[PDB]
């Protein structure tokens, strides 16, 4: 399982994860990372739409996956890097650099 | 600013008051709220009397920031309490669970009563994960059951109730607001908002302030009383105010936003979770001044029971705590007080020859063998003979 | 250290104390379980006294520790017991299978009502496979049917309870943590934790050691008595402790985390469970030196029921392996002694009839042709005339 | 593009390259090695925090370098030799032995 914060990532970063992604993509990416099941991807895979396909994502990866590694690592490769690079920003600024998260990388979407 | 108002509807809570709006009050439930968020499990207490307008303030501090939600906390979750059965704090969590629950699947709704707390505290937090840093207003809050449950929940809630004890029994910290009787230069905001005759000459000024007296400053009890103005008339006021010190809230009372008709609807549930012994020490505290500071030793006279009269102090703080039915001040001398309004109701609804036998002991331990000091002059009944004159 | 947090919400494990640690134990309750961790089905029981503190040492021994939990065990279920009715022991497995069962499948949930024993037994043992390694945290036994229902399964423990005689009826691996009175130096910190005045004139000093005596350890209506001394004063101390020599636990009753407002409530039960003519022996207890050494003979005085006296002894035995009620010590003779705690519930409790009648029976026996020696001075020794007095 | 190997020392020596070190002095060095672009150093140049300055820095680079040569040829210059040392240290427990961790713990 995630946590909070990884869990608060996926919600605040979902504005955007709505106007330009798809699960269909990054299913094969995962079913071989080892964060998937065959019933999984077919779960996902055939839904009419795509919030859809998007809401079971985001909720049976938050139950997968040890971390929030295998998402980064695939939006770079997907050419939709615009995406993970704002949610590597966002858990650098929990980590290491505390307090900075809110005023910095939250409030500018409000 | 309309997906807030989407949010409270959802989250069941109430419009804010508009007219008038104690913004100090408002403004003090929305910091410490702010103040809040890192930090997961919290209580924040508005502990208040009866009808001291508690609740109206949740109503307003939620809805006039727009930070407290979408900013700072992403959901709201407002349920009423007023808990007194034992099934009542199983009850309440029930009514939580779907309020938590999807549009969806209120169609499956299981038969949860019908299954054990265990179970319906797992499945709470089991599906509390959908929504993270969610805040759950609890007006009405009576029972302590509650908290226990809430503390092995891990959960943060904003809370309307007229007793603080409850926090004993909790160990995971907690803040406080009290929502006091209404100062004199506020009340006339307060009457002003609500449109009443401009008070202007003397006589009148003189008449206008009586009528605050009474209230004094319970905001419920200050509505209930603006709306036997129908004449729209100081004049009316004065007579309603006579009519008060004679009849009671009971010819005062009227249809109001407020649960109660009646303040003494209100107060007698009040009356009612007092401690047994400890209610018969309260039911003979009816032969005191009103709205006057006086000593632990002339109280000790009409109160219930070696050097312990100090047990009439324990009772005087403990009836002060719940319901916020007593006050206390600590200097220069340990005094109390029996507000008008707290004085009232209990005087109506009691024993009148309770209070003549209750009387009769005061006069008796007294004679014993704003800077009152009956120290050396306890055995001063026409200091109030006003007052005991009446009993 | 925030996939324990999971792991110990999930397994309804309560939040664990921070004013206050024990550790000595902790540390001795968590190697213990590690020696362990290759053994399968073991109990760890955590025998004490009542309000003693018990469960609050496993909230914490589950929650300073990570490794506990991930390391040594994979999961935790925690679940309080309490049983009393026969279908009790089979009702807390009900909720031992929903506990183990997954987030899904709590809807499609089917009647265990209708499910039997040898069903709900095999039904958990079916599912508990895919929990291989996961340790049951039983807080509150007071009985013995869950201990053969576990012999049966097959499964690991640690368990809360009062009475300690429980574990007789199995067969398998038992260990065991006493949870003693408070040690004087401990308790200090204790108050310290909650900053309770620090001592400073010896006659303030004077009272310390005294309530001590009185509280002989007891965590719970220490908190009790704290909840008590808002003004924080030893002045309050000694007057609290006047109440209690007038008033009992009765005096110190309060709203605290613990799930109840007096210790005699607890202690109640506690009585309840005693064999019928166990029961007798300990209700004559009262009239004794509390917190003394005294003998057998001295004892055989006020006891119900020739050379057998022994049976005398007994039933001091089976009192004091029971909820430790009753305490005594094998060297240099065989005496037991009333904790002040216990004296004092006797006290109140007992038909006030039976104290003097009690004493009565002492003097009837009274007379015959640290280091007490009435063996040969009983018939004319009343050194504790102080405490006859109070009788 | 860089790798595994060198972008996980620049996470490694993370702890490090944030309580002392700033982008703004690397960027006339770097614009200069041929590895940046006069937006890239606008981009960079122009952060409130240094901690964005950071995170853009090692984002950014990660993509332009074919190797970690021009970033320890720059914390020797810098007085923060400190840094480019610990670097070259890593690259080196890599470059001159086959052999490291395997998936364990
Ligand atoms: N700011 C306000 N503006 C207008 N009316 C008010 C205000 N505050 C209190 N009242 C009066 O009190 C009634 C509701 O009182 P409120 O519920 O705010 O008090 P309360 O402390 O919640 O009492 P309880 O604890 O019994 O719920 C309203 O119908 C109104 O008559
Ligand atoms: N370490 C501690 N810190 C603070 N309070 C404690 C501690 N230990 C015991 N208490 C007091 O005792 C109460 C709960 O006692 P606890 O449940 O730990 O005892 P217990 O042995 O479980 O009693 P029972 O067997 O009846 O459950 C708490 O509310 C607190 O008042
Ligand atoms: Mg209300
Ligand atoms: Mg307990």
């Amino acid at each position: 399982m995630l946590c909070e914060i990884e869990c608060r990532a996926l919600s605040t970063a979902h504005t955007r994860l709505i106007h330009d992604f798809e699960p269909r993509d990054a299913l094969t990416y995962l079913e071989g990372k080892n964060i998937f099941t065959e019933d999984h991807s077919e779960l996902i895979s055939k839904m009419s739409t795509r919030l859809e396909r998007i809401a079971n994502f985001l909720r049976i990866y938050r139950r997968q996956a040890s971390e929030l590694g295998p998402l980064i690592d695939f939006f770079n490769y997907n050419n939709q890097s615009h995406l993970a690079d704002f949610l590597e920003d966002y858990i650098d600024f929990a980590i290491n650099e505390p307090d900075l998260l809110r005023p910095v990388v939250i409030a500018p979407q409000f | 600013r309309q997906m807030l108002d989407r949010k409270l509807l959802l989250g069941n809570v109430p419009k804010q008051m508009t007219c008038y709006i104690r913004e100090y009050h408002v403004d003090r439930v929305i910091k410490k709220l702010d103040e809040m968020c890192d930090l997961d499990s919290f209580f924040l207490f508005l502990h208040g009397r009866a009808g001291s307008g508690k609740s109206v303030i949740a109503s307003q501090a939620l809805s006039k920031s727009d930070q407290l939600i979408g900013i700072n906390y992403d959901s709201i979750v407002w349920l009423k309490d007023s808990g007194t059965a034992p099934k009542s704090t199983f009850d309440l969590f029930t009514d939580i669970l779907l309020m938590l629950k999807s549009e969806d699947d209120l169609l499956n709704f299981p038969s949860v009563e019908h299954v054990t707390s265990v179970v319906l505290k797992r499945m709470i937090c089991n599906a509390l994960i959908d929504r993270p840093n969610t805040l759950f207003v609890f007006d009405d809050v009576v029972q302590e059951e509650t908290i226990r449950w809430a503390q092995e929940l891990r959960l943060r809630c904003l809370v309307t109730t007229r007793d603080v004890e409850i926090s004993n029994a909790a160990s995971q910290t907690c803040e406080f607001i009290e929502v006091t009787s209404l100062e004199i230069d506020e009340c006339y905001d307060f009457l002003e908002a609500y449109g009443m005759p401009m008070p202007v000459g003397e006589k009148e000024e003189d008449v206008l302030n009586k009528t605050i007296e009474l209230s004094s400053g319970n905001p419920a009890t200050l509505m209930m009383f603006f709306k036997s103005c129908e004449p729209k008339t100081f004049e009316k006021m004065a007579q309603l105010n006579n009519k008060l010190e004679s009849r009671g809230l009971v010819g005062v009372e009227c249809i109001t936003p407020y649960s109660y008709k009646s303040l003494a609807m209100a107060l007698q549930r009040c009356v009612e979770v007092l401690s047994d012994e400890d209610r018969s020490a309260l039911a003979f505290a009816v032969v005191m001044p009103p709205g006057v500071d006086i000593p632990v030793k002339l109280w000790s006279c009409v109160i219930p029971v070696e050097q312990l009269d100090d047990e009439v102090a324990d009772r005087l703080k403990r009836l002060s705590k719940r319901g916020a039915l007593l006050s206390g001040k600590r200097m220069p001398v340990l005094t109390f007080k029996i507000d008008h309004i707290i004085h009232m109701f209990l005087k109506h609804v009691v024993d009148a020859q309770t209070i003549a036998n209750g009387i009769s002991i005061l006069e008796q331990r007294l004679l014993e063998i704003t800077v009152i000091r009956p120290e050396d002059f306890p055995k001063f009944m026409q200091l109030h003979q006003k007052f005991y004159d009446s009993l």
